[PDB]
């Protein structure tokens, strides 16, 4: 359903409002009318290495299979979560890229209009003056 | 290695961020300067175009006054 | 959980309005349009779409879906029925692209 | 009465190609243009609140 | 961050500006296109042989406006406009 605070909303209240609110300026219906507040290089060089070790954890899997398998399986969990953790890193950074490509695309559509129109003007004043020099 | 191509085809990454901040920055003010030198050249043009109009009706003129 | 706070209830209230069947079951109603409070309380959470208010906003549909029925009690059944087609023919493309 | 003929041809095609350049082009962009600087100036905001509306299936 | 600019300006406009019904629930530029008109037609008619009672001629806002005296309470007058020349 709706909330029960839809039951202080009325035009008697809405009329009552605005001297509440600046005698609040200077615990009712009123204050259910007021919003409420607001609550209170780089691992490029790692990712490489835990690459590395990955592919060296797959060759132990292989090599182990007999029940030894399991132990090694726990490692090789591991390994895939430190690769979670660097993408993390890679979140907001990529973020902030992006916006970064947004604005520099609109920087060069902003030229260009210009440039059209500015290279279709020259055509039309090249084209008058041939005319005028046909008649005298 | 399509795995390491890719993490060495990734864009230049760095250990702070005031460099990416000062860069949007940057980019702003290229928007707003831009933008105005945009308006200028387009009161320009409309200038020329206003000449080149009154050259036509004066040609309008003359053939009006012409062959009636 | 303990006892909720009026901003989370009405902050779940508001992002309830993204749901197309939730809001087709509040305008399919005949006891909240008598008097004028549903209407008054929705014109009310529009505090939710200015600033600081909307960096708690998760969905962006919800918004402005309250402005477009707060754009039409001011001005039954019928139109009531003619939104709910073209919101219906919108939402799966932006599914599409949310995964 | 043929050569002005031809001139009279030559005005009309001078008329079109200024008529075009009208079409082409004013103050509605600069109007944008106002607004779009209104618009920019926040974006640590959006850097920090925009990332989570990338994981939001919508409410049931 | 298109939606997040979108939200920061109260909405997101790309739903009622791709919706139909949706769209459909929620000057002076145009006085100089009528001028432009009389000049197209006022040079092919400034070629042509018009005749002698119709040299006199008035060039209304969009139109071309002619007069004739006759009689019943009114002038022959009327108002003339076209688009091809070629």
């Amino acid at each position: 359903t709706s909330p029960s605070y839809v039951k202080f909303f009325t035009q008697s209240n809405l009329e009552k409002l605005p001297k509440y609110k600046e005698k609040k300026a200077a615990t009712c219906a009123l204050d259910y009318l007021i919003p409420p507040p607001m609550p209170k290089q780089y691992k490029i060089q790692e990712l490489r290495k835990l690459l590395k070790s990955l592919l060296l954890n797959y060759l132990e899997l292989i090599g182990v299979l007999p029940d030894m398998y399991e132990r090694k399986v726990e490692n090789i969990r591991t390994i895939l979560v430190n690769i979670h953790h660097l993408l993390n890193e890679y979140r907001p950074h990529q973020s902030r890229e992006s916006l970064i490509m947004l604005l520099e695309e609109q920087l060069e559509y902003k030229r260009g209009e210009i440039r059209e129109i500015e290279q279709v003007c020259k055509q039309v004043h090249d084209k008058l003056t041939s005319i005028q020099d046909t008649l005298r | 290695r399509q795995i390491n191509k890719l993490i060495d085809s990734l864009p230049g990454v760095d250990v702070s961020a005031e460099e990416q901040l000062r860069k949007i920055d940057m980019l702003q003010k290229k928007l707003v300067e831009v933008e105005d030198e945009k308006i200028e050249a387009i009161k320009k043009k409309e200038k020329l175009l206003r000449h080149v109009d009154s050259l036509i009706e004066d040609f309008v003129d003359g053939i009006a006054n012409s062959k009636k | 959980n303990p006892l909720p706070t009026r901003f989370e209830v009405e902050l779940e209230f508001i992002q309830s309005l993204a749901n197309i069947q939730y809001v087709t079951y509040l305008l399919t109603q005949q006891q909240i349009w008598k008097s004028p409070n549903f209407k008054n309380y929705l014109k009310y959470l529009e505090y939710w779409c200015n600033p600081p208010y909307s960096q708690c906003i998760v969905y962006p549909n919800c918004l402005f879906i309250l402005k477009l029925l707060n754009g039409f009690m001011e001005s039954x059944x019928x139109x009531x029925x003619x939104x709910x087609x073209x919101x219906x023919x919108x939402x799966x493309x932006x599914x599409x692209x949310x995964x | 009465d043929k050569d002005s003929e031809e001139l009279d041809s030559k005005t009309r095609k001078i008329l079109e190609i200024l008529n075009e350049c009208h079409d082409e082009l004013x103050x509605x962009x600069x109007x944008x243009x106002x607004x779009x600087x209104x618009x920019x100036x926040n974006s640590t905001e959006l850097l920090d609140y925009a990332t989570k509306l990338s994981k939001f299936i919508w409410p049931a | 961050l298109v939606t997040a600019l979108e939200v920061l300006s109260l909405g997101r406009p790309n739903l009622p500006t791709h919706n139909f019904k949706l769209s459909g629930v929620s000057i002076g530029l145009i006085l100089q296109r009528l001028k432009d008109l009389n000049l197209t037609v006022s040079i092919k008619i400034a070629l042509m042989n018009i005749p002698k009672p119709l040299n006199s001629y008035h060039i209304k806002n969009g139109r071309i406006y002619f007069t004739v005296p006759n009689e019943f309470e009114i002038q022959l007058s009327t108002v003339n406009r076209q688009s091809p020349l070629f």
